[PDB]
């Protein structure tokens, strides 16, 4: 089981191993796992159901193993392939933007996304 | 500023390679003005 | 000579202290196992082979100590 | 001391290994299957 | 009350029994050597 | 069926019953015990879901 | 020497009769009840089937 | 006769009464003494189904039960104050451990051929230290030989000797000046606490025996 | 004489080794409590693991003790 | 004579060193008990007899050290 | 005489060492108490008895070391 | 004069014991600061508890010291 | 000379103490392995070579104690 759900998507709302980037570093959830609530940081995500693996680039969210073995993952918008060169150019501009201008934090988050993008 | 505001900015960043669709673009562009009201009284409809 | 024979019996005792380290060590590996398996109950089948490898190696340092004890004891 | 080092070892070990084989057969053929019968009897009434 | 339900034990416990005889013999000799002192 | 109802009513040693009476009414009792001993699986399956487990582990 | 050990052993059996024997009584009782309840339940159950 | 011989007889007679004088002619409901040996039966049934867990687990279920009960009764008999041990005659327990260990080694050889020495390759590891891990696995394989017996033996022997030494001290504590006879119950209570502890470490040890020579039997029956 | 003195002294030295085992047993049990409290439900799998780990921890201590006994008795 | 009696007293003192690890051990189990119970609010009824078991076992290692100390001290 | 009397003084000194473990032990128990109480808040009424129990047991091990020192004295 | 030598030595050996209390004391106060920093507010309840533990851990060190003085003076 | 021959055998016993540190070390590495594997479920392919390397280096230091011991004992 697993629920990978979003407002405008319900990707994986069975699933066996899910690999997630979380405030606790990187976390893997496999079968029974302890019942947790962890906010997912902005992420590169792999979801594996059997050996088959599907790769998502994810806006962070919250992750919750439920005690009924329902891995509720909720995030705003995801496919990794859709997200990912032109974006790297835009993000470079955004890196410049942090210099000039809450906006500092916003642009800082954009730089974080650039790092995550570089990971892709 | 909120944790979910951070996530919001991230979602907007995520709609940036070029393989995008209108509904995505629409989900990251919206127009609104938060009219901070007051006790009748009401600071202006300052853009959200 | 009384002195040499005596030296074996003292020296044996001295050697025995070393074994303690491996003992603490064995416990540490097992502690991690328990906590680890708690944290993901399904990790158990993967981790348990790793655990037995680690157990044997940690114990082994204690064994080498105990061998030197026997060399003084029965030398 | 007698409770430390005796030298009566083969005498001891003869009576010792005899007690073990006696209990092994005794448990295995007699007393254990009579517990397994209690279980099966409870379950047979439970089934019926 | 007590009833024999045969349990195969010959085919199960032969290596245990072989070891028992060997140790019995070696300890017989060890006991005889220790009862000298 | 009237007879069957009467038979359950007029014979019901529900207070206490010896397993010997069950061996007498069914050789299935001793047969199953023997088959389990012969098999080397001394578990009674489904004994744990209608009687205790009585574990300590 | 060992008579001191016998005083402690008498004390040991005294503590046992205080603590363990009622706990073990309650435990034994509990199991007996459970067995009996299962048995009589199955008996009731088949009587229903006769009526059906 | 011989005290050891007489006490081997006492162990047999205790065990015979526990499956005779404990219930009358089999009463399905259960009799209060036999409830104990039901729970013991089940927690070792489900434990060695948990350990070796083959289809021959139940073939070694009586064996693991009489290794439990032997140690369980012989660490109650030795707990009687005027009593002469069987288990704290170490030579039987250590010898018994060596018998079981050799009967595991032979069983391993029988079950796993001449590729028995592949047991002493613990895991896939770098080849220049594969031979090292055969030497210091086999060293540990016959360190396993003596640990199992000597653990139990030392605990029981040391426990009784501790109680007796403190008893001898408390004899002379209560045979000296009256300020020492004040708080005369406190050393008795201290020896009593150790006596309570000595039952605990003996009953746990019977379980430790039976799990550990289940772990060894796991090794012996199935490779690893 | 000197040899006899050496047995008693030597025995004393060996006893220091036991301390490590004492700490070790506790570390396994602490982990048992931590694991049990963390999952709740792990207890039945973990409890046999814990007893095994305990036994092995005890074993190194036992060997120290046996060297002590060996020197004392001879 | 003097030397043997002396030797016994010395060896006994050294044996007292062994006890310290068990002392720390008892505390470690209790520490885990407190921390676990504070995490669950409710594990306690199951965990408490388990905790007592761990205590007893740790204590016993120390008892062995002590009895060896007594053998050397008293004889 | 001299050697035996000396040995008594020395042996007593060595025996003091055993106590240190209990001292640390007691600290660990109280640390746990503080950690527990800070973690839960409300657990404290159950937890404080447990802490006292752990304290007492830790102290007993040290006490054994101490009395052995006194005997040698 | 061997006895007099031993008297001074015995004091020295006893001095070693104090090291353990130094670590112990610190552990109690470390816990205080950690707990207090996580809650803030726990501090008022915890501070009496902390002082109790502080005294108790210290007392063991006092015993080790007491034997040092007792040996030294005789 | 009786003193010197005894001194060789004694020095070996002292050296044996050194092994304890390596023993605790082995455990620390394996405990880390177990904890890490519980985090990822899957890091082990990368981490396992690092673990073997770490083990070997820790073991090597233990062996340095052992070779000094054998130089004293035999030599």
């Amino acid at each position: 089981k697993l629920q990978f759900a979003l407002p405008h998507e319900t990707l994986y709302s069975e699933v066996t191993q899910v690999n997630l980037p979380a405030k606790s570093g990187r976390i893997g959830v496999l079968a029974n796992h302890v019942p947790t609530v962890e906010q997912l940081l902005p992420g590169v995500v792999e979801v594996m159901e059997g050996s088959n693996s599907k790769k998502f680039f994810i806006s962070g969210g919250f992750a919750t193993v439920q005690p009924d073995s329902q891995l509720c993952v909720t995030a705003i918008e995801a496919p990794l392939e859709s997200f990912s060169e032109n974006i790297k150019n835009l993000l470079a501009e955004a890196k410049k933007n942090v210099s000039s201008s809450r906006e500092a934090a916003e642009a800082a988050i954009q730089v974080e996304v650039l790092e995550n993008l570089q990971s892709v | 500023i909120s944790y979910a505001a951070y996530l919001n900015v991230a979602a907007q960043a995520i709609r940036s390679t070029e393989l995008q669709t209108a509904s995505v673009l629409n989900r990251s562009q919206t127009d609104a003005f938060y009219t901070q009201y007051k006790n009748a009284s009401e600071p202006t409809p300052i853009t959200k | 000579m009384q002195l040499v024979l005596a030296a074996k019996y003292i020296g044996a005792g001295i050697s025995t202290i070393g074994l303690l380290g491996a003992g603490i060590g064995i416990a540490i590996v097992f502690a991690a196992l328990i906590n680890g398996v708690s944290r993901n109950p399904s990790i158990k089948d993967t981790v348990f082979p790793m655990a037995i490898l680690g157990f044997a190696l940690s114990e082994a340092t204690g064994l080498f100590c105990l061998m030197v004890s026997f060399l003084l004891l029965f030398g | 001391m007698p409770q430390l080092v005796p030298f009566y070892f083969m005498n001891q070990l003869t009576y010792g290994f005899l007690l073990m084989i006696t209990l092994l057969i005794l448990f295995s053929q007699f007393f254990l299957p009579m517990i397994l019968r209690l279980y099966v009897s409870r379950l047979f009434i439970s089934k019926l | 009350m007590l009833k024999r339900f045969p349990t195969p034990i010959l085919k199960v416990y032969w290596p245990f029994f072989v070891a028992g005889a060997a140790v019995y013999y070696g300890m017989s000799k060890a006991a005889d050597l220790s009862s000298n002192t | 069926l009237q007879s069957t109802l009467d038979n359950i009513q007029s014979a019901r040693p529900f207070d206490e019953l010896t397993v010997d009476d069950l061996t007498k009414i069914k050789p299935e009792i001793d047969a199953k015990v023997e088959e389990m001993v012969k098999k080397g699986k001394w578990d009674v399956p489904g004994y744990k879901d209608r009687f205790g487990n009585l574990n300590v582990m | 020497d060992e008579s001191i050990l016998l005083l402690t052993f008498l004390g040991f059996t005294g503590l046992v009769a205080k603590y363990l024997a009622p706990a073990y009584k309650d435990f034994a009782d509990a199991r007996m009840k459970k067995v009996s309840d299962v048995l009589n339940a199955s008996r009731n159950k088949h009587v229903e089937a006769v009526k059906d | 006769l011989t005290t050891f011989s007489l006490y081997t007889i006492i162990v047999l007679l205790v065990i015979t009464s526990l499956y005779t004088l404990t219930n009358n002619n089999n009463k399905i409901i259960g009799s209060r003494w036999l409830i104990s040996q039901e729970a013991i039966y089940d927690t070792i049934m489900n434990m060695t189904k948990g350990q070796i867990g083959g289809k021959n687990w139940g073939l070694y279920f009586p064996m693991i039960f009489t290794l439990f009960m032997f140690i369980f009764i012989a660490n109650l008999i030795s707990m009687i104050p005027y009593s002469f041990a069987l288990s704290a005659h170490l030579v039987f327990i250590i010898s018994l451990s060596i018998v079981i260990w050799l009967g595991n080694t032979i069983l391993g050889l029988y079950k796993h051929g001449w590729v028995f020495f592949s047991l002493f390759v613990p895991a896939g590891t770098p080849l220049p230290l594969v031979p090292l891990l055969v030497i210091i696995e086999t060293l540990s394989y016959f360190a396993r030989a003596i640990s199992l017996g000597l653990r139990l033996g030392s605990n029981i022997l040391a426990g009784h000797l501790l109680m007796v030494i403190l008893a001898g001290l408390t004899f002379n504590f209560m045979l000296i000046n009256l300020f020492t006879l004040v708080f005369g119950f406190v050393p008795l209570a201290m020896i009593l606490a150790i006596m309570m502890l000595e039952f605990a470490i003996g009953i746990i040890q019977g379980y430790v025996w039976a799990i550990l020579t289940a772990s060894y039997l796991k090794d012996a029956v199935y490779l690893h």
